[PDB]
RNA sequence: AGCUUAUCACCCCGGAGGUUUAUCCGGGAUGGGGUCUUAUGGCUGGAAGAGGCCAGCACUGCUGGCUCCGGUGGCUUGUGACGGCCUGAAAAUCCACAGGAAGGAAUAGUUUUCAUGCCAGGUCGUACUGCUCCAAG
RNA sequence: GAUGGGGAAGCUCCGUGGCCUGAUUUUAUGCAGGCCACCAUCGAAAGGGAAUCCGGUUAAGAUUCCGGAACCUGG
RNA sequence: AUGGUGAAAGCCAGCUGGUGG
């Protein structure tokens, strides 16, 4: 054959530049990014930066040619184009003064659905359960986010309803096996089909919203996460035989509209699920019911809230410096004891966590030689030096695990 | 540098129109009604937008459904068809006449203002046929008029006609003066 | 070596610039937004 | 707080909270989740293998160095008193007359046990190299300085034994020049004149041939002369650079010419390039030849030392980089397999070698122990060293106008 | 393919003749000291196992040797370096130079104009005859 | 020689965009900015052009087949 | 007629003697 060019094959065709891919797709960067997020496409590091390009040392992001080529045939592009055409037509109608025509046009529109995207991105339910970690982590945070100009209140309400559905299913299924509390929030873990899915529930305080973060990307991710969560919830309810979607409890919604509402029905096999069995609890006002109520409900206990009006209870939770009544029939407990019980999975004695006492720390449940190294090769010598430098940090951590722990105790 | 051929042609057309001397019959447009009175006229007309295809279909379907299970007054709307408007004018039936200043065939509407003046029917010229079309659910109409205004708005229409008289017919009664377009 | 294969995420280059400069631009836009309201009182 | 973003193991400061209800809401939750979402699609995903091999397994299973004893361990005698730094050292074939030479022109000889001096004799004139005649019972010592080379026979031996070398010098009766009156009065035998300043010198195993190197002489950078005949020859006349050193093969009629980047083995009889070496280092400083010729060893200015296997390939079989400064002297022991290495950092090392040649196998080398004591002065450390003929004793010189002798 | 091999061209001292067949060079020469572009010269491997020159016997091949060492005295070719007369093509393709944005560290910091190793390299013309090719004394 | 065009009723004649950057582009998921200058194609088996040499093979083939040994483009 | 086809400069020695062609 004729003289082939210096670099026009191999990495030069397997990867396509971001700008080149966008130009070939004839799609705006916003729409391309949305499609990428929906498909989960990501940039890849070429084996040789200067070989993928034509000797260019300038920075670049290399995508997979096959992935982009396959993405070009997805219906989502057609739906996006239809949405753009509908938007232009609605703008024309609004500018023409025919509000009724605009209302009729808008009322007859239908949005796209990502159901087929899920069946190809996560062909099997275990994969969806594995990847639901990020979806839960985002939805739980968005549930407590107050409504703003960047996100309509309907989206926040839908996210909160999805989170409530998930929490109710978990409590009824009692699949929770490990819990933890952190500054960033309260971590919850459930053995959903043995996948030990973990999610972080942030504190219910008013979530500060820094305007720097671009909500457009966040909303795009949240849409896919909400669809995935809805499908997973439907699948789980069908597998368990419970009705779906469960009906909200209007009577309970008036009081606190907490986890108690949204009752579910059909149509104790583990130490975690058997703890607190048949127990009745009373939560003081100052303790977060939203956090403790879920744990007790999953454990199979009963909780009486102070707001029940806004005894027979064998356990009481209060964080006040001084308890007022101290009825002998109620066992006063700090939430740290409840957390420790779930972490260990056994009924640790309650006498160690009386109110007002010290709070114990809470931990998560999860030349002889130099002589022979003179002749080592450059690669081996560098590897050994880097390994020693890395192990220096491990040794420092091991030393510090006891140094301060012993020094502070003496004072 | 270079520019699109059509862009250059249209740009040169504006210069030619500005510099070329036009007869008194031409340039009678662009001496349009003031912004305020034109806005008031459009506001009044918006209350009488003719029924659109969707609304008419909905009304007919509702009537059919009512009949299936088992005396409205005369409809009121603005008349905008050029042939229909011209047939209404010269019959002393139209009360207000609106004429667009940007009709592509100028000769198509040169006689309409003069015909209205001869017939004595009040008339006015407004900028843009697109504005007239927007209020009648059409791309363009080039003309607009009212024939049967509701009693509630009869006084408003009379006052608008009286104001338009002074605003346009009296201010531009000398539009027949020295040929326009005499700009260096 | 007995190494365990795994997926790795390379650090996003120029993230610090994309954060700081964008924050500064947003601050400037917010500051300039009130200017239009202040100056629209002379209509 | 002063560190830049994303270069931080933890994005929050842990704090002690007395109660759960007193825990404040997190002030960075939204930012962290937004960054995670961004990385989920903008972070370049790569497939990598995480190394889990312990560093201990990388240690080679070399023979224990102590089993290779004896070898030098610590100093036992020190020579000093020179006004200038001792640039070179020389030892007689019997390992008794340790000669010393310094850039100030002072020449001294010291005992190997008590260290007492036995004889003494004398910016652009310095002594560059001194080497005892490999042949025994001659007492001929060569001295290189400036553009001339001097042959000196000190009175350490006597008159008849020294008359033996005087007869060789007279047998001859760049060109040779008669000694000056001062040279004659200072027990200097004869002098030679070279085209340019000489910087290196080496004797032949037979005690008759020797070579000299004249830097800045592009064509005459290297010359060969004979004591008996006062000959003047050259193995090669041209090269792609200046020549740095030259040495004779212990038992073959070829001279090892060491250039800056290359070393060339030129046959003095066949006048052909037997082999050309391609050292892994960039520039070479000195070269020595194993007495059996099985291994070629050289030193490089860029802290490198070369172990050139003449049977395996042109490039060195193995290279060492532990030296902290330019390697200045590397020589093979006359009897033992040990070879020493010294550099300007004042560090000396000795390595045992499996010189076994009964089979087509590469020689195994192991380090023995580190040595120090030559404090670096003006960035210069160990200048030259020589091995004892029969025992693991090493003589070293440094820029501090001091020489040290190491013994087991 | 590795050594080896440089007319020309260029570098350091110098301070008032060198040189071609054919007049060319200098107040920076005569001279001394060096570098480089490898045109084709010698070595080896390829490579004597190839081919050729002989002897012997088989009765369808084999066995033994030689294939070496030179010289300069006319035709020829390729190239190099000089010197006479008015500017003698275009494109494809490789390399370098000014450049400093970009990227480079702790269980592999970045790269592989370095070395070795691996794979693939399509279609047509292709026999014969034949304006153009080689020419001993 | 088409091509941007122009005569001829007429077969017909004259005329000689692909690259890079961005957190996804603040009234809220409709795209922003920067680089350079022109006109395809055909037209050389004596021009430029990357690469193979020795021995043998026939009824016609080889620098293609074989025996031996290298060279050039690309990943 | 209609519609097509084909092609001696120079320089060396003492105007005299010389070299290059």
């Amino acid at each position: 054959m004729r003289i082939k060019k210096k670099n026009t094959r191999g990495n030069a065709r397997n990867f396509i530049t971001r700008s080149q891919a966008v130009r070939k797709l004839q799609v705006s960067l916003a729409d391309f990014r949305r499609l990428c997020i929906f498909k989960g496409i990501y940039p890849r590091e070429p084996r040789n930066k200067k070989k993928a390009n034509k000797g260019s040392t300038a920075p670049t992001t290399f995508y997979y040619a096959k992935d982009i080529q396959y993405l070009m045939h997805e219906p989502v592009l057609a739906k996006f184009r239809e949405h753009k055409t509908f938007a232009r037509k609605l703008t024309r109608a609004l500018g023409r003064g025919e509000v009724s025509s605009a209302k009729r046009l808008e009322e007859n529109r239908d949005s796209y659905t990502l159901d087929h995207i899920i069946k190809e991105r996560y062909p099997s339910f275990p994969d969806a359960i594995r990847d639901i970690d990020d979806a839960l982590n985002m939805l739980f945070l968005f549930s407590n986010l107050p409504s703003t100009n960047q996100v309509s209140s309907k989206i926040i309400n839908d996210a909160q309803k999805i989170c409530n559905q998930w929490l109710a299913y978990v409590a009824k299924e009692r699949l929770v096996r490990k819990v933890f509390v952190s500054i960033k929030g309260v971590y919850y873990q459930a053995n959903i089909k043995g996948e030990e899915v973990r999610w972080l529930v942030p504190f219910k305080f008013p979530e500060n919203i820094p305007s720097d973060v671009d909500f457009r990307i966040m909303l795009t991710f949240l849409e896919f996460y909400s669809t995935l969560l809805h499908f997973v919830l439907y699948k789980l309810y069908t597998d368990s035989g419970l009705i779906y979607p469960p009906k909200l409890d209007l009577k309970k919604d008036k009081i606190i509209s907490g986890l108690s509402s949204y009752i579910l029905e059909s149509r104790y096999d583990s130490p975690v699920a058997s703890l607190f069995s048949a127990f009745v609890f009373y939560v003081s006002r100052e303790v977060p019911i939203d956090i403790l109520e879920f744990l007790i409900l999953s454990c199979g206990g009963n909780v009486i809230s102070e707001a029940a009006m806004d005894s027979k209870v064998t356990h009481q939770i209060v964080d006040r410096p001084v308890l007022k009544n101290k009825v002998a029939g109620r066992t006063y407990i700090q939430p740290q004891w409840i957390f420790d019980c779930i972490n260990k999975g056994e009924l640790v004695p309650a006498n160690k966590y009386l109110p007002g006492e010290a709070l114990p720390p809470h931990l998560s449940p999860w030349e002889e030689k130099k002589l022979k190294m003179i002749m080592m090769s450059n690669k081996q010598k560098k590897l050994y030096k880097k390994m020693k430098y890395s192990n220096a940090k491990k040794e420092e951590q091991a030393e510090n695990l006891k140094k301060k722990k012993k020094q502070i105790a003496k004072q | 540098v270079k520019w699109p051929e059509y862009v250059r042609v249209q740009r040169q057309k504006k210069i030619l129109s500005i510099r070329l001397k036009v007869p008194p019959t031409i340039a009678q447009f662009q001496y349009t009604l003031d912004r305020n009175t034109a806005a008031e006229t459009f506001k009044l007309f918006n209350k009488y937008r003719p029924e659109t295809a969707a609304e008419k279909k909905e009304r007919l379907t509702k009537e059919a459904a009512a009949v299936a299970e088992g005396a409205s007054p005369k409809p009121y709307a603005v008349k905008y068809g050029l042939n229909h408007v011209v047939a209404l004018i010269e019959n002393k039936k139209a009360k207000l006449v609106l004429i667009a200043n940007d009709v592509d065939p100028i000769e198509l509407v040169v006689f309409l203002p003069a015909l209205c003046k001869k017939m004595g029917v009040p008339y006015a010229i407004v900028k843009g046929k697109a504005r007239l079309g927007t209020l009648v659910n059409q791309k363009t109409s080039a003309v607009a008029a009212l024939t049967e205004v509701r009693a509630e708005d009869e006084a408003a229409l009379a006052k608008l006609v009286s104001t338009i008289d002074a605003n346009f017919a009296d201010k531009y009664d000398e539009v027949k003066k020295h040929w326009g377009g005499g700009i260096l | 070596l007995n190494s365990n294969p795994e997926i790795l995420l390379r650090k996003r280059r120029n993230a610090d610039r994309t954060r700081i400069e964008r924050q500064e631009l947003a601050k400037k836009k917010r500051e300039e937004q009130i200017k239009k309201k202040r100056s629209n009182k002379n209509k | 707080e002063n560190t830049e973003y994303s270069e931080r193991e933890r994005n929050f400061i842990p704090q002690k909270y007395s109660a759960l209800r007193k825990v404040p809401g997190y002030g960075e939750s939204i930012r962290e989740r937004f960054e995670r979402s961004l990385d989920l699609y903008l972070a370049p995903r790569v497939r990598k293998n995480k190394l889990n091999i312990d560093p201990n397994s990388l240690i080679p299973e070399l023979p224990s160095p102590k089993d290779l004893r004896p070898f030098p361990i610590r100093c036992s005698t020190i020579y000093a008193g020179h006004k200038g730094k001792v640039r070179t050292l020389s030892i007689d074939p019997s390992g008794l007359w340790l000669a010393t030479g310094s850039d100030d022109g002072t020449v001294r000889v010291w005992e190997i046990l008590t260290g007492r001096e036995v004889y003494r004799t004398t910016p652009d004139y310095h002594i560059e190299c001194i080497e005892w005649n490999p042949d025994a019972n001659n007492g001929i010592l060569a001295v290189a300085v400036g553009e001339n080379i001097h042959l000196i026979v000190p009175p350490i031996f006597g008159y008849d034994i020294e008359n033996n070398g005087k007869t060789k010098i007279e047998d001859g009766f760049a060109q040779w020049n008669k000694p000056s009156q001062k040279q004659l009065e200072k027990d200097i035998c004869i002098t030679i004149s070279c085209k340019k300043t000489v910087k290196k010198l080496s004797w032949h195993r037979k005690g008759d041939y020797f070579v000299t190197v004249q830097p800045d002489s592009g064509n005459t950078s290297v010359l060969i002369h004979q004591v008996s005949k006062h000959l003047t020859q050259s193995p090669f006349k041209k090269s792609k650079g200046i020549i740095m050193d030259a040495k004779f093969h212990p038992f073959k009629p070829q001279l090892f010419v060491c250039s800056q980047r290359y070393v060339r083995i030129y046959d003095l009889s066949q006048q052909i390039l037997v082999k050309k070496l391609l050292p892994g280092a960039r520039w070479l400083s000195k070269i020595d030849i194993h007495p059996r010729g099985d291994n070629l060893i050289a030193s490089s200015f860029d802290k490198r030392v070369l172990w050139h296997d003449l049977d395996l390939a042109s490039t060195p079989y193995k290279t060492l980089r532990y030296h902290e400064k330019a390697v200045r002297s590397v020589n093979f022991h006359k009897k033992l397999p040990l070879f020493s290495s010294a550099a300007d950092d004042g560090t000396i090392h000795v390595f045992h070698a499996t010189v076994y040649d009964d089979m087509m196998k590469n020689p195994m080398i192991v380090p023995l122990k580190k040595l120090t004591g030559h404090k670096v002065i003006n960035s210069l450390g160990v200048l030259d060293a020589i091995w004892h003929p029969r025992e693991a004793w090493l003589f070293s010189a440094g820029a501090d106008n001091t020489a040290r002798l190491w013994t087991t």
